[PDB]
């Protein structure tokens, strides 16, 4: 369970001070020094409490991603088709396209790593529009051919130049960034959740879908007919499954009450098992679990049932902010007057401010 | 623009781990070195080491382990790079060439996996059978190394047992057999497994598995004899065979945990223990031969031999004599004891290996003589705790000094005519001259007939048709080698005595008052051909033959007393060739021509010593190209030696100097001593290609260095010396130390060891009250035992380095800045305080205490309490800037001298370092890489101006120029920032672009200005612009420099031909090795060069020299282009090397 029993940190104690002093002096594990930090980050993480910029657009939130270097841009996407592309910090009204609104949901959006003027998109009027923020296409990636067929997650790598999109149905297309087909065979029986190509490692995809399974592939050995490396099963639907940066380590985040770390040296087998509630319900944004980008920490909404074996007494609509070599719960964040089932939450590049996606409202935790 | 140089002023000093074996021979027993990059090969003769080769690796050294295969005349070398380079290497001496060769070599790292927090293991089998390492957790990677596998491809298995503590292969066990100690939820074990090559995967060892004590650490795999594992941890040794458990708790443990060990008997019957306190233990397993069933186990016991410096590693050699691998402090050569003297010492220091590691802080300071520059201060730490004086220059071996006081000249001489080398060193003082003969290494004052001793002698030497002169005040005295006897002597007819000397091997030109006589030398005869006047006194003369002059010069160069004029006076006749202009007032005082590199100088040095010097036609006699350099207030009196074949010289002064040419143009290389008044060559049987050097007090024969080099003076502190400053007004250095001291069973305090606070006459406590502690002590880090940090400041004096004063801080405060400053009065030394409680991790109040130092009172001047832990900081534009914790705060100082808050900055996690230029500040935030900052007068605060985006974990920061911004971080690289402006309001001015990265290999804490040598205007060249040094944490302490966009191509072009040439030592590419690497990142790296790249060029074939040089254009500065050889670059990299 425990990614070795516990990264324990440093000197009597260990205070910051004594901790830094230890690493200046070479006796000091950088590993250790990293957890030190951690703690210190997680201490800070208390008085992140204060929601500073909170903001709405229309609909329901459903796609969030935050622009690669400026620690300040986020884009959102929305069950109707709206792109808000935010810069907090700035007061400047922002950049905003308008979706259909019947269809249209965007399921996924990155920002292109190629130029941060662009996105990618994955929506459910079927196509996978590479998009600039001032609302207008530069090519469609995919479109869907039958009606019913649209597409539910992306990713995309600006190392590999590659851009991978599932569809509700099992199939998973991959594309160079020009938009030549490399792939198309259906990888998985039903819908494609979540679709994430390994950060440290080109060529190495994890698919996870409401198939119960995730399922980890390698594009340029295998090609050849539906045939991966491992499939990972699960207790029921998977609703993401996302990389730690540095790419060892798989966070599986399920449809009901577990999320699951898998390790790179297994892949196969699952390093722990987190019991965390986040359910099913109807006009709600699946819940997924992310990596903080920095320290080894896991974000999720909490969202109490009365039937989940609860271990703490009391049971809110938290935002859950759990260890990640434990799997042990390192904080919780609540902002009685704003709080609601926070769907996604994903940090920084810098992993100092907080974006959340609570169903219908965007908000951004930082400290005082 | 942006484009920078890195170079490594000194190297590595601290040893990260030492191997012994059979890597040279086979009849030789080797000793194996790891630096850093460096890789350092010895024999053990029967009195110390005898260095063979060092050679540089590109990568840091993980595993370095010897091993024998079958079929293997000597032991090879396997080596892990930090960035997973694997290779086989192998000793190959061509005759008198040394080689390192690459047998075999790979990458061996995953394509995935976190490297464990307990670091890269390396073992190899018992049987050389195969090569297992632990990368990752939960896998076990193994390198078939049985049979030819050239590229070491590897192999991995699975390991349940995830967090693995430390793994040895068994010895004597019919498959390869893994021993090792692991942690789960239920403590740690030791498991067992075997590894089969044939299937791949373990298969389970001779046992099934042990409880181990709580906090076990290493795992030792005894030999055949026995074959048992050894486990070590605190307080506990336990043998483990097999079904055989033997263990034993010592009390002589439970004060430190045991760091390393080593094996001493071949056979497993002792080994070394090495502690953490400084302690070596030895081990001793009980042989118990029983009878049939012959060798067993029958008990174990440790015996504390004594005190070494704090050990990384340790390698017992042969006859007791031990080699202490050692990162904290001096690493060092022990001989071991049978029966313990004074104090139960078995232990005693042969030789003490100097290491500059950690240095925590170190500061640039100009001391000697005050002229640029040039030594570096540095630091320590623990009981190995000092102080490292670091200065450049060319040293001496001194191997004759004597007491002899007030010499006034030196001259060799040989008195035997049939004998190639001096004999005989002739001295004068200002009463006479002394005479000493030269016999073996002894000296003797004896006297050659011929040779007054009344009064002063001006100068002697051989001479002309087999013969001694000696030109004394009073005469010209001509002697005789066959026969010493006085065949000639000259005197002023008038009977006056004789004020300035000069004289080759056929020549002399003497002077009195204005009067000048030209003599000559044949047999038995000084023969007088010239005599005149002068317009004002003869100041001093030189008539050295240059070139195709047949010993007699044709010229002669002199120096005026009143009008202060250095002129050529064609010899002959003494017709006035040149005159020159020199200076006002100050009389020069030698003067001397010279040939550097077959062109012609006159120098001419003065009273107070300025040197001018000029480019001296033999023809027409004419000086051309005033050139002025000073160096040091001594009247500089000029020599010469000849260093090669190539002559130099020697500079005598208070701040003593060798020039030398290199192309052209001449170098001045700075002597590394005190005082030298006079000088010269000794070519003695007992001293061969010597120097006779005197200053004041002492005559000094010794051997000269033959390049400039660096060096290192030690103060010794026996406390951590964490943070170092100097406040040059009252003449002073200000330290801050700290020293571990024991909680006690009423109070706690109480130190071991006297250290730099104790021994502290005139001391004291600021026992400001102005914080309120628990009623009840919070005693943590046991409640009534283990250690507690004890922090003082502490004054060393300059020169001499005595402890001045000592001070405790506020007894909780830990004191993490040091600063000497002015913002109104006085000098004061500014201290910002910590206050770390055991205990919590987060530390919320600060202090800021300012204090003034003299005559060893040191005054609590002001304070100023803070709510948090004062990280850094500087004096700013005349206040006091200071990181806090997240806040960075202005402070300013006003009458009635506190300090009183002004202006702050909010925005940042840590903000552990400050660096200011101007009114601009950079921050070094360690949760969230770094910041600009400006105050803005005509408005009263902070703005920032940019952040750099991505996040650095940094080391320290630091400011090349109000553009460009230096940082180094965990992962030892290196990084540099951009400003800009950018068009139509929208700022990506606010984004610090990051434009050069480069993967150094070093852990930088303190970057700073200065250099370690002196610089020179209009000549030299600017392919260097800045100079920041920087402290390792290995103890190396490379400089950074600015480059030009130009010369940047030049030699970024030349790395990748250097490159093409050059047996990389492991295969392992350069350019990979460089190239920037985090556990997520890895790129080429760009902005940076390396000299170590560049200065190798100096050390290849003409023929591979050429090779690099051929095709290339290059711009020699005439902007005409043309066709570069080989020693265009020569004389580049030969100027390069001159800039550390």
């Amino acid at each position: 369970w425990v990614g070795l029993a516990g990264p324990q940190i440093l000197p009597p104690c260990r205070s910051i001070v004594r901790t830094l002093h230890q690493h200046k002096l070479g006796r000091a594990s950088w590993p250790s020094v990293q957890q030190g930090l951690q703690q210190s980050f997680l201490h800070t993480l208390d008085s992140y409490r204060i929601l500073q910029k909170a903001a709405p657009f229309d609909r329901r939130a459903t796609s969030l991603a935050w622009h690669p270097t400026h620690p300040s841009t986020v884009a959102v996407g929305s069950k109707g088709g709206d792109i808000m592309l935010w810069n907090f910090g700035i007061k400047d009204k922002p950049t905003f396209i308008k979706g259909i609104g019947a269809g249209g949901s965007i399921t996924g959006l990155k920002f292109n790593p190629l130029n941060t003027n662009q996105f990618y998109a994955s929506s459910m009027e079927g196509t996978t529009r590479l998009q600039d923020f001032k609302g207008n296409i530069l090519r469609v990636f995919a479109s869907s051919d039958t009606i019913n067929i649209w597409f539910c997650s992306l990713d995309v790598s600006a190392s590999s130049r590659m851009v991978v999109t599932g569809d509700n149905v099992g199939n998973v297309i991959l594309l160079n960034m020009d938009g030549k087909e490399l792939w198309n065979l259906r990888m998985h029986k039903k819908k494609v959740t979540h679709v994430a190509l390994n950060p440290c490692c080109d060529w190495f995809l994890a698919t996870a879908s409401v198939d119960q399974t995730v399922k980890i592939w390698d594009l340029r050995q295998v090609r050849g007919k539906a045939s991966f490396l491992y499939s990972l099963p699960h207790r029921h639907p998977v609703n993401a499954a996302c990389f730690s940066p540095d790419g060892a380590r798989l966070l599986t985040t399920d449809q009901k009450s577990e999320i699951r770390v898998y390790s790179a040296s297994q892949w196969d087998c699952p390093l722990g098992l987190i019991p965390h509630p986040h359910r099913h319900f109807q006009h709600l944004t699946p819940i997924k679990a992310a990596w903080h980008p920095r320290y080894n920490l896991i974000v999720v909404g909490r969202y109490p049932d009365p039937n989940f074996k609860s271990c703490t007494p009391y049971e809110l609509r938290t935002i859950d902010v759990f260890d990640g070599n434990s799997g042990k719960m390192m904080c919780q964040l609540y902002d009685p007057e704003s709080s609601g089932i926070s769907s996604l939450n994903e940090f920084n590049p810098m992993g100092d401010t907080l974006a959340s996606a609570m169903g219908y409202h965007i908000l951004i935790w930082s400290q005082e | 623009m942006s484009y920078n140089y890195v170079v490594t002023a000194q190297k590595p000093t601290a040893v990260n781990g030492c191997v012994t074996g059979h890597f040279t021979s086979a009849e030789d027993l080797n000793l194996l070195i790891a630096k850093n990059t460096r890789l350092e090969i010895y024999v053990v003769t029967a009195e110390g080491l005898r260095p063979v080769k060092e050679v540089g690796m590109y990568g840091k050294i993980a595993v370095m382990e010897l091993f024998r295969p079958k079929g293997e005349s000597k032991d090879l070398l396997f080596i892990l790079t930090a960035k997973y380079n694997a290779c086989i290497l192998e000793y190959k001496q061509s005759g008198e060439s040394i080689d390192i060769i690459t047998r075999a070599h790979g990458n061996v790292q995953d394509r995935i996996g976190r490297p464990s927090e307990t670091g890269i293991i390396g073992i190899i089998d018992p049987e050389c059978r195969m090569i297992g390492l632990r990368l990752y957790d939960g896998l076990f990677k193994v390198i078939p190394l049985d049979r030819d596998n050239k590229e070491l491809k590897a192999f991995n298995i699975r390991l349940e047992e995830l967090h693995v503590i430390d793994v040895k292969f068994l010895y004597g066990c019919q498959a390869p057999t893994i021993c090792f100690v692991y942690q789960d939820p239920q403590g740690r074990h030791v498991k067992t497994y075997e590894v089969s090559l044939r299937e791949k995967e373990f298969n389970k060892g001779p046992w099934k598995q042990e409880n181990v004590e709580a906090e076990a650490s290493m795992v030792i795999a005894v030999p055949e004899p026995f074959g048992g594992a050894i486990i070590i941890g605190q307080e506990s040794i336990t043998y483990h065979n097999g079904d055989k458990y033997l263990a034993i708790a010592p009390p002589i443990i439970k004060q430190s945990t045991i760091v390393c060990h080593n094996r001493v008997d071949p056979n497993g019957s002792r080994y070394l223990l090495g502690d953490m306190e400084g302690r070596l233990f030895m081990l001793l397993l009980e042989k118990e031969e029983q009878m049939d069933g012959t060798v067993t186990l029958k008990d174990l016991r440790v015996e504390l031999l004594g005190e070494t410096s704090i050990a990384e590693c340790l390698t017992y050699l042969d006859n007791g004599v031990v080699f202490v691998g050692s990162r904290l402090g001096d690493s060092q050569l022990v001989k071991l004891n049978v029966d313990s003297n004074e104090q139960g010492s078995y232990v005693v220091a042969m030789e003490t290996f100097t290491n500059l590691g950690p240095i925590v802080d170190m500061c640039v300071v100009d001391l000697e003589r005050q002229g640029q520059g040039q030594l570096v201060t540095c630091s320590g730490a623990f009981k190995e705790g000092s102080l490292r004086i670091i200065r450049n220059g060319i040293g001496i071996h001194e191997h004759a000094s004597i007491d002899l006081p007030g010499i006034k000249g030196l001259w060799p001489l040989r008195s035997d005519p049939n004998r190639e080398t001096y004999d005989t060193l002739v001295l004068s003082f200002v009463g006479q001259t002394r005479v000493l003969m030269l016999n073996g290494e002894e000296v003797e004052e004896t006297e050659l007939m011929g040779f007054v001793d009344d009064q002063q002698t001006f100068f002697c030497g051989n001479v002309a048709h087999q013969q001694l002169i000696q030109i004394t005040s009073a005469s010209v005295r001509l002697v005789s080698q066959e026969p010493k006897a006085l065949v000639s002597e000259w005197k002023e007819p008038q009977a006056k005595n004789i004020s300035v000397a000069s004289c080759n091997s056929s020549q002399v030109v003497v002077a009195v008052g204005r009067a000048l006589y030209y003599l000559q030398i044949h047999p038995q005869e000084l023969r007088q051909i010239s005599h005149t006047e002068m317009e004002h006194e003869v100041a001093c003369l030189d008539i050295t033959p240059l070139g195709d002059s047949n010993g007699l010069s044709p010229l002669c160069a002199i120096g005026l007393w009143t009008d202060i004029s250095a002129r050529i006076l064609k010899l002959p006749s003494f017709e006035l060739l040149h005159k020159e202009m020199l200076g006002g007032e100050i009389i020069p005082r030698s003067i001397l021509m010279t040939t550097f590199e077959s062109s012609h100088y006159l120098l001419c040095a003065l009273g107070d010593g300025a040197l001018f010097y000029f480019g001296l036609n033999i023809e027409t006699g004419l000086l051309s190209d005033r050139k002025k350099v000073t160096l040091g207030t001594q009247p500089t009196v000029l020599r010469t030696f000849r260093s090669l074949s190539t002559t130099n010289v020697f500079a005598c002064s208070d701040r003593p100097t060798v020039i030398y040419s290199s192309n052209h143009k001449l170098v001045f290389s700075n002597v590394n001593l005190k005082e030298v008044n006079y000088m010269c060559p000794l070519n003695s049987d007992g001293y061969p290609d010597s120097l006779a050097l005197a200053n004041n007090s002492t005559l000094t024969i010794g051997t000269i260095d033959e390049i400039q080099k660096l060096h290192i003076r030690t103060v010794p502190l026996y406390e951590s010396p964490r943070k170092i400053c100097y406040q040059e007004v009252s003449q002073c250095f200000g330290v801050l130390s700290s020293r571990i001291e024991v909680q006690d069973t009423s109070g706690g305090t109480t130190a071991l060891r006297p250290s730099a606070s104790t021994q502290a006459l005139s001391s004291s406590v600021s026992s400001s009250k102005l914080f309120s502690s628990s009623t009840a002590p919070h005693e943590t880090s046991f409640g009534e035992e283990v250690e507690v940090h004890n922090l003082l400041i502490i004054d060393q004096h300059t020169f001499e380095v005595l402890h001045a004063h000592q001070f405790l801080q506020n007894e909780y405060a830990l004191s993490l800045v040091s600063c000497k400053l002015g913002k109104d009065p006085n000098t004061y030394f500014i201290v910002g305080t910590a206050m770390v409680y055991p205990e919590e991790a987060e530390p919320k109040q600060g202090r800021i205490v300012v204090f003034q130092y003299s005559d060893g009172k040191l005054q609590t001047v002001a304070e100023k309490e803070v709510k948090g832990a004062v990280y850094s900081m500087v004096e700013f534009n005349g206040k006091l800037l200071a990181s806090i914790n997240s806040t960075v705060r202005l402070y300013e100082w006003t009458t009635e001298k506190d300090v009183r808050t002004e202006c702050n900055h909010y925005n940042n996690i840590m903000a552990l370092y400050l660096k200011t230029k101007g009114d601009f500040i950079l921050v070094g935030d360690l949760m969230r890489s770094v910041l600009l900052l400006a105050y803005k007068p005509m408005e009263g605060n902070f703005e920032e101006i940019a952040r750099d985006f991505n996040p650095n974990w940094m080391s320290a920061v630091e400011i090349l120029d109000d553009d460009n911004f230096l940082g180094a971080e965990n992962a030892f690289n290196l990084f540099v920032c951009q400003k800009d402006s950018a068009a139509t309001t929208d700022e990506e001015r606010q984004h610090l672009q990051e434009v050069g990265l480069f993967h150094l290999g070093e852990f930088v804490n303190v970057f700073c200005h200065g250099s370690l040598v002196m610089q020179n205007l209009g000549e030299t060249s600017t392919p260097t612009q800045g100079s920041v040094l920087f402290g390792t944490v290995n103890g190396m302490i490379g400089l950074v420099t600015s480059l030009s966009e130009s010369w940047y191509n030049l030699l970024l072009d030349m790395q990748n031909r250097l490159n093409k040439v050059i047996k990389s030592v492991g295969k392992i590419e350069h350019s990979f090795w460089r190239s920037f690497h985090t556990e997520r990142k890895t790129e080429p790296a760009t902005g940076f060069i390396d000299g170590d790249l560049i200065e190798s060029f100096l050390d290849i074939s003409r023929p591979k020299m050429q090779e690099v040089v051929a095709n290339l254009q290059y711009d020699d500065g005439s902007g005409m282009k043309r066709e570069a050889t080989a020693d265009d670059l020569i004389k580049v990299v030969e100027e390069l090397t001159r800039i550390h």
